[PDB]
RNA sequence: AAUUGAAGAGUUUGAUCAUGGCUCAGAUUGAACGCUGGCGGCAGGCCUAACACAUGCAAGUCGAACGGUAACAGGAAGAAGCUUGCUUCUUUGCUGACGAGUGGCGGACGGGUGAGUAAUGUCUGGGAAACUGCCUGAUGGAGGGGGAUAACUACUGGAAACGGUAGCUAAUACCGCAUAACGUCGCAAGACCAAAGAGGGGGCCUCUUGCCAUCGGAUGUGCCCAGAUGGGAUUAGCUAGUAGGUGGGGUAACGGCUCACCUAGGCGACGAUCCCUAGCUGGUCUGAGAGGAUGACCAGCCACACUGGAACUGAGACACGGUCCAGACUCCUACGGGAGGCAGCAGUGGGGAAUAUUGCACAAUGGGCGCAAGCCUGAUGCAGCCAUGCCGCGUGUAUGAAGAAGGCCUUCGGGUUGUAAAGUACUUUCAGCGGGGAGGAAGGGAGUAAAGUUAAUACCUUUGCUCAUUGACGUUACCCGCAGAAGAAGCACCGGCUAACUCCGUGCCAGCAGCCGCGGUAAUACGGAGGGUGCAAGCGUUAAUCGGAAUUACUGGGCGUAAAGCGCACGCAGGCGGUUUGUUAAGUCAGAUGUGAAAUCCCCGGGCUCAACCUGGGAACUGCAUCUGAUACUGGCAAG
């Protein structure tokens, strides 16, 4: 970088590259036991893994690393998956 | 934002304004929404130096278009500063 | 109203889907004669009803499939 | 930018009385005026067609003195101007200051009214106008400033002018030394000798 | 008022009429070149190498988010020569401030270029399944905690670039918890989701501002469809995520966007596929128009940023002056490894027929940040260079016969250059020199008084009022004086087309030439001169486009013999369709509504002394869509 505020802003896009990819793994991991427990048949543990799921969707659509729309999707597509068991 | 600001037109040592409305990001004699008058600033005696759509200019402003510094100047003095 | 096109059905091979010919009447910008110009267009035939030949109107939605942007209204005259 | 050269080989070229001189002598008295100029000017070899028009355009050009770019330009305007587009084109050349400064007597020529207003001693509504060209518009008033008053050129050019006919449209009071600009001139207000559609058909061609 | 609009000529022949090509007269340009060159105004200026780039500058800002204190400029606590004034002190984040750092916002704009792209583009008109920083309306919230981390300190690795380790520390950085609907998921019951402070003032209060949520506005952006938008058929077949479906995934959002399975489709002579070329538009040039040509400047859209590729951050980028990788090239190196990207503005080399200054200023307009002050701004305003264009003006004006001298021609009389010189009498624009002197400076800063706010005459906010001030251009425009015709004319042409004619020089030579042609001793055609013609601070030449060319003919042509009827026929697609009534209302026609950016063109006005230029209203944008009517004609349908 040749100018200043950009090597500023390297530095800094850098540091939340990190913290976004922490969340946004500890979010597809919570996301993935839910798809897991659907696919073992599992409804009781399904619906547990969608209940650990969606304050942290939640969260993260607050937070900006995902939208509000995709919480949404993925609330609508494990919900009506789990409800279409049994 | 949207503004409201003048687009420097006319010629060289003798610069005639248009009033217009812009989102600001634009260049200044750039693409813009709706023109809302002009500002002569060396306009003669007996001639029209200044005319703002002021109805116009209120609808944009009570709807979030900020005024530039000239601009806002120029609507005081179309009411009598 | 609703706009609408008409036009004659020249496929149903696919399921849910047809292909419609509009025909429109245009005069030739140099030549001033009117002719006659073809579109052809993907449509949703959800039920499968149309058949080749019918005469189907239609009118525009959604994208539902890479090349389908219109659905069936109504068969206007059957074959 | 203008032209400099001999005067009364134009007229003689013409073969006619352009005024290009003051008038105190008959152009006869002068030059040869029948004869066009140089070693071949007694021969007359037929003109064309294009000859006569274009003897026709040069010599209202040379009568008020305006280059070609410039008479092209006044051809442009007559043509757009509604009506007809000749006498358009005589009525521009009319209101040219430096002929309405002629027309009304404060300069023996064309050529000395353009020193005359060049030299910013003409004066439209008041204000000085230095500009040979300028179109004077009707109810306009043109002045000698109080500057210029005392020149012996103007006195002897309206003595000069007391001797033509008086335009119709102008009214000039030689005491004051003032003009008005009352309407534009028709075309029975000017020569009956000048053939304007040979222009016309010219510069249509 | 806004469509006042249309010219031919030369050349085939012994001659003619026709046919037909070639050529010329016009207008134009981002021009170049040759000859020449005074001033000003306004505009324009790398068309080639999307070649390579030395150097400087083109993106910062905020202390009113934060720890802080490198520096200063001081307010304090403590300090040496020797001018009784005084430095010099030394310390102190106390204060104004402020280097480096965290944080916020900006860096996605502005600016450049036209490589790619013949359709993920552009233009016109429709549309539905979306997001949208700053701005803005409404309603609420804005509690209570926690763990860190730069900076800094100590050590340490490397030549450098750049790092490593350990220990401190802050927040509007970060993360739980609480709270939680008119938000999200859900049929419902329910379940779940946020936040941040900071400044001013005050006898904790109040004001300002910021923060969070939701639903609106506005703006921007993503997406879909129809029609339009180059050439080539000596490119005719192309396509397997291919076309469609179902389900999962995915996106802000619809969608083969992706994947699995199923069906076997989809495109194409109304030109698919392939090949060549190309940014598109408003417009520009030309034309009577219809057309043709074109897309420089200005404005809208798109694409690209050394080449190829990728994502990250972010409201927004797959990012000109960001990141990562690879490549070519250039450079530094201690040989281990590092650094760089002018198609920002100047500028250099180079390529070229050819295209400018390494300028001044943020005064104005606009943009970023900031509560502001202000800081930044090669945007922009200006200035420099260039006759590149357009426009304006000057280079004198009278008078002057001696029709002087010379030149040139001569029939030797004279003719002409000629009122042209000279002489005489005037005028001084512009240039030069002196003085005077607008307007682009709107604001902003200080006080002041009212409100209008509060516990408050305070802070703050609106108004007025006073003050002092703000211009890069700039020796501005402009005006007034001074001296004197002085400081200011060239270029092409003169056989016909085509305005303009003769002498000497030459002898099919030298040479000219757009076409026809000219030159071989008596050349208006070559060369010089005298004379003349046309343009004129330019004039010619070349290139290039349209015109003339009705010579691709839609407007607007032909085919017996000039080029041209398939050898003849049947016939699918296609084009066309006798007559009457009804119906329809697609074509067509009428009205209306929306849209058709601004600029440009045109008409009317207005401002620069005029003009060019600038500019206010109109007209126009001949289109498209929708709605409502008409029904003669054409089409559909029904009956004849
Ligand atoms: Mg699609
Ligand atoms: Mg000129
Ligand atoms: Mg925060
Ligand atoms: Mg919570
Ligand atoms: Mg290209
Ligand atoms: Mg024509
Ligand atoms: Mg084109
Ligand atoms: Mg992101
Ligand atoms: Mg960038
Ligand atoms: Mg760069
Ligand atoms: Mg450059
Ligand atoms: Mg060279
Ligand atoms: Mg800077
Ligand atoms: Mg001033
Ligand atoms: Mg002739
Ligand atoms: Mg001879
Ligand atoms: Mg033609
Ligand atoms: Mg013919
Ligand atoms: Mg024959
Ligand atoms: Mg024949
Ligand atoms: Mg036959
Ligand atoms: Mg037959
Ligand atoms: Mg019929
Ligand atoms: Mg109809
Ligand atoms: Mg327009
Ligand atoms: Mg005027
Ligand atoms: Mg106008
Ligand atoms: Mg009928």
């Amino acid at each position: 970088a040749n100018i200043k505020s950009a090597k500023k802003r390297a530095i800094q896009s850098e540091k939340a590259r990190k913290h976004n990819a922490s969340r946004r793994s500890m979010m597809r991991t919570f996301i993935k036991k839910v798809y897991a427990a659907i696919e073992a048949g599992d409804k009781a543990a399904a619906q547990k893994a969608f209940n650990e799921m969606q304050p942290i969707v939640d969260r993260q659509a607050a937070k900006g690393l995902i939208h509000k729309n995709k919480a949404a999707r993925h609330k609508a597509n494990l919900t009506a998956q789990i409800n279409k068991l049994a | 934002m949207v503004t409201i600001r003048l687009a420097r037109h006319g010629a060289k040592k003798r610069p005639f304004y248009q009033v217009v409305v812009a989102d600001s990001r634009n260049a200044r004699n750039g693409r813009f929404i709706e023109r809302v008058g002009f500002f002569n600033p060396i306009a003669s005696e007996k001639e029209e130096g200044t005319r703002l759509d002021l109805d116009r200019i209120a609808h944009w402003v009570g709807q979030g278009a900020t005024i530039s510094d000239r601009v806002a100047a120029l609507i005081k003095e179309v009411n009598k500063a | 109203k609703i706009r609408t096109l008409q036009g004659r059905v020249v496929s149903d091979k696919m399921e849910k889907s047809i292909v419609v010919a509009i025909e429109r009447f245009v005069k030739h910008p140099i030549y001033g004669k009117f002719i006659k110009r073809t579109t052809k267009l993907h449509v949703h035939d959800e039920n499968n009803e149309c058949g080749i030949g019918d005469v189907v109107e239609i009118r525009e939605c959604r994208p539902l499939s890479k090349t389908k942007s219109w659905t069936l209204v109504r068969v206007v005259e059957k074959a | 930018a203008r032209y400099l050269g001999p005067k009364l080989k134009l007229s003689r070229r013409e073969g006619t009385d352009l005024f290009l001189k003051s008038g105190v002598r008959a152009i006869d008295t002068k030059c040869k005026i029948e004869q066009a100029p140089g070693q071949h000017g007694a021969r007359k070899p037929r003109l064309s067609d294009y000859g006569v028009q274009l003897r026709e355009k040069q010599k209202v050009r040379r009568i008020y003195g305006v280059l070609e770019r410039q008479f092209r330009n006044y051809y442009k305007e007559a043509a757009r101007l509604k009506g007809n587009t000749g006498e358009n084109l005589l009525a521009l050349l009319e209101g040219r200051l430096d002929n309405v400064v002629y027309r009304m007597g404060f300069g023996a020529t064309r050529a000395e009214a353009r020193q005359l207003v060049s030299h910013k001693a003409i004066m439209v509504n008041g204000r000085v106008v230095n500009i040979a060209s300028y179109q004077v518009s009707p109810n306009d008033v043109v002045s000698i400033r109080e500057k210029a008053k005392k020149q012996s050129r103007v006195k002897a050019a309206l003595e000069l002018a007391e001797q033509r006919e008086k335009p119709t449209w102008l009214e000039v009071d030689a005491g004051k030394m003032e003009g008005t600009f009352k309407r534009k001139p028709e075309r029975s207000d000017l020569s009956a000798d000048i053939n304007e559609h040979l222009i016309v058909e010219l510069y249509s061609k």
